[PDB]
């Protein structure tokens, strides 16, 4: 992260190992499930490209994703590259951003300029659409595929939709459409007469307590 | 269809 | 949360990881159980909209809840855009409370203007709002099934009940009409004979040790 | 607790994460022991009556005992509201020293006033009397059923002793007449026989390294 | 009927 | 501990729940092994006499040591009563400095007097005198009765024969008596014959390294 | 009453 | 690290306790494995040579390991002694000096805040990284043509095996191009094998799993 | 430590709670193997005598070893008294070990101007007496460590370096002993696919050569 | 042939 | 007789 | 014949 230092230079604070270990255990144990990406943004706040790079070479496992993920960060950096044709600092090609060709000092100048050139939260978003990428492709079962079990609680089945519809992140028309049709569509024979019997305009919350008996 | 993130809350 | 930086400017400090590890295995373990609310508040205290949603957001299971969650704060947005309507910093619609519309610039200059508009604090309610209807529904008894089973300790039976009238949280003559009949008439009948033989309205204490040697 | 701002203003510091997963820990774990309280005490030092209502309120189990804390301190605010009768801020009513009528800002007056009005002490030591009623009834052994084994260690006799007699929480002249004749009346016979050779004028270390042997 | 809250201590 | 404010007045640093934690755990685990006294020393640097008593009021365990422990605070703070005899704030009294009948402001006001009546050590050696005499008599063995086994190696021997010396804590003339003459004549007939081999001027480093294989 | 259960300083 | 002080002098920052129980647990228990690299870069940022060399004293284990890196580290230096002939405002570093072993650590805190700055710690850095480069190369258990799917093993995990041994091996990087197109296609199992050549030689990583996500 | 205060003067920062938890496990649990010294002196960066006494204290086992530790610091300190013959008051060895000397000394000493740094000098000769401690800890002679019939070289060659590093004899026996006990004590598979790369061969060739055997 | 590094992000 | 004291180091 | 110490990196 960057820090104001006592000398009123702008610093580099080191990213903490605990910080790294947090990071390390979400990823190794949660397997791009869809929370890893909440949690990278909350890890990475104020993160410089190399405390981001650092981030992504301390994760051991899952290196196919790892792999989409920098497949994913050459792509982004080239549509920079694309949008941005070079021209009181030098300013940033996308391998800068990436943290490629830039240095920390770079870094640090951009990302403190007045105004700044937010190269780490820029590469940031380039890193939540790679994981984005790779959260969809870790998701087990497809929405379409998510049906209710006899004498599966209907509160279990939705959690279960709603993970799943997290992990495949359609657009939200896409996800009204789903909530509608298919959540009620989909449950047992037994919830889903109840469910059609709340009508079209049913609330989750209105579905949930009518079938918390069933 | 690009994946639209999964952010439930905030600015997405 | 918001700090004073070294030159007076308001800045964000960013929600800890241990904080964000402590709420996951709070949310995770706890399954809203009534203590995830007060244990939210007091992990969440000065809390920015962008740092309530990070620890929502960060939030795996449960998908189901957190759907009725995002359901309450939708409504309760709207009721604020009902009845604050558009016209310094720019107003805040209800979006920009729950920090969807707004950047986290917006959110620290309302929440540091004179007089603040606590937009954090606002957003902490609408958030407890949907926390409290998650947390009565996710009661796994109503409590007129809670009753003394034969030789079950009195303690165990009135922390049983206790625990279940918390979560179902009624209004407090309804709590204190439960807390008179119910609490005896389920007891079993060695308690149930001796609490019915202490002076009605005897206080919990005094149930408690009449009833401990059964 | 309170704190100074770079400001010169009094300002709140919320209990930290850390001190509440200490606290809980320790009140699940200990269940009333008597540590509890010095425990409380110390995680509770500085604290406003919201912070104090913090800690209680993230309790989980024990929900018999947190409404015997709550009735308590009912009870003392009750005490306070009559022996303080009502007419800088308002002079505080004993709901507003235990945080139900009060807000933090008026807490942090209070608790900052020349000469202080300190209610996050005084609702401090009303909670602690309820603590205390707690863990005198949480005891499981009464003291007079306290006894040594026949090969039990005296040095485990007199912590199981000392322990229950902290708990039972008797006035000093009681435990004066506890520990002179039940140490030695509920003694072993053979640390028994030890034990009167020493007289009534026998401490507790000449009683221990007495039976050190035995 | 709207839920009351769980705090049992202090404003709710 | 003690700490100078942003107004640059005294004030009390609150002993932390990490602190406290720690202490529980070593005196609750390594039940006044000797390493309790020196952990407890580095513990309470800088503490208030209130530092000092939540410390000892948080262990739960052992509580026949922990009135030991209040005996000999008593025992001192009686001769305290007597050395010092009663007449920048008042002169404190033996339960001034146990903290019984002074408050925090108090031991602040002695702690950062000019010069300072250092309240918090001279409690500190009041309390580590009663630890002392707890430590020596919850050793397990005399030195007279640690002996080496015909298999045991002679560095366990070494390392039982230290451990019981430093618990036992006898002058120095005495340890150096027992390290000189009875380590040798406790050991089993092989070490005693190296170790008299040596002759009387050998160290622990020659005495070890000479009986190494035995 | 109970008298509390602090063994050291001022209940 | 170093931080500049209340009086305003440029002084040591002892590594932290923290940094240190991380960087041990890390040895100790990933052996060498390549994250182990990154994680010794990063809990190394801002080190001076004394703290880089308390970073290597501390590891307990894996000595035969610790040796070839001491080994390296001694290449490195007599290199740096070669590219750099001695001189005939402060003195000028030997690869001894930067290696920490004959400079005090206000020697090498004057280099790392002289202007220009002679960043002994980050010059030392990477004579210890070229010497765990070797070492994790040594460290894997595989060879990369030994690698190859199972008849009913999903293509994601032997991906994630392959990539895994790809980052250990760490070939040059035309290499590893040859490598992901040629060999992951060739040494996959007869069911996916035909799925990737299927796509044709553009496929991305991504195509092929996806290609392959059912079979 | 030593730090400034707020007031600008030089202050005695505590040994936090956390270092010594960290020393008491390392010492508890490593049991003298030789990455016990560098957490030591990592851990102790700073220290005041008072410091270092406090971790040396807090040390519950190994009584023997930290007896072998005290009368090596008790050497120290009069071989200090001999070469720094006795004249801010100039220490005696017992004033460096902190028994003589208040921690006011400690930090004056510590702070003045030329310093007399009296916690490095400290730290010296406890590393003196953990050397010798740890030298005399170590479980097996490196003449005891041999390859079995199927232990991989890699292996083999960390219990030796482990060995060698805890008996830690001077740099020429230490040569004679990689050149040629590695060598003679593994075993038969191994033994003759070193001899064959001749006697020059480097640690990473042997291991390279014996990778798979 | 000296080892190429094992960092995928940024320049080593 | 009063205990010496369990520091093997410094002052007691 | 004193022992050589355990720094196997840096100054020892």
């Amino acid at each position: 992260p960057i820090v104001q230092n006592l000398q009123g230079q702008m610093v580099h604070q080191a990213i903490s190992p605990r910080t790294l270990n947090a990071w390390v255990k979400v990823v190794e144990e949660k397997a791009f499930s869809p929370e890893v990406i909440p949690m990278f943004s909350a890890l990475s706040e104020g993160a410089t490209p190399q405390d981001l790079n650092t981030m992504l070479n301390t994760v051991g496992g899952h290196q196919a994703a790892m792999q989409m993920l920098k497949e994913t960060i050459n792509e982004e950096a080239a549509e920079w590259d694309r949008l941005h044709p070079v021209h009181q600092m030098r300013e940033p090609r996308g391998s800068d951003i990436a943290g490629t060709t830039s240095t920390l000092q770079e870094q640090i100048g951009w990302m403190t300029h007045n105004p700044p050139i937010p190269v780490g939260e820029i590469y940031k978003r380039w890193i939540i659409l790679g994981l984005n990428k790779i959260v969809r492709m870790y998701s087990p079962t497809s929405i379409l595929d998510i049906r209710q079990g006899p004498k599966e609680p209907f509160r279990d089945y939705v959690d279960r939709f709603y993970k799943t519809l997290r992990a495949e992140q359609a657009s939200q028309e896409v996800k009204n459409w789903m909530t509608e049709t298919l959540l009620v569509q989909n449950a047992n024979p037994d919830c889903k007469t109840i469910l059609k019997a709340l009508g079209p305009g049913a609330t989750l919350e209105e579905m949930m307590t009518a079938c918390q008996g069933v | 269809n690009s994946p639209s993130g999964v952010f439930t809350f905030g600015a997405n």
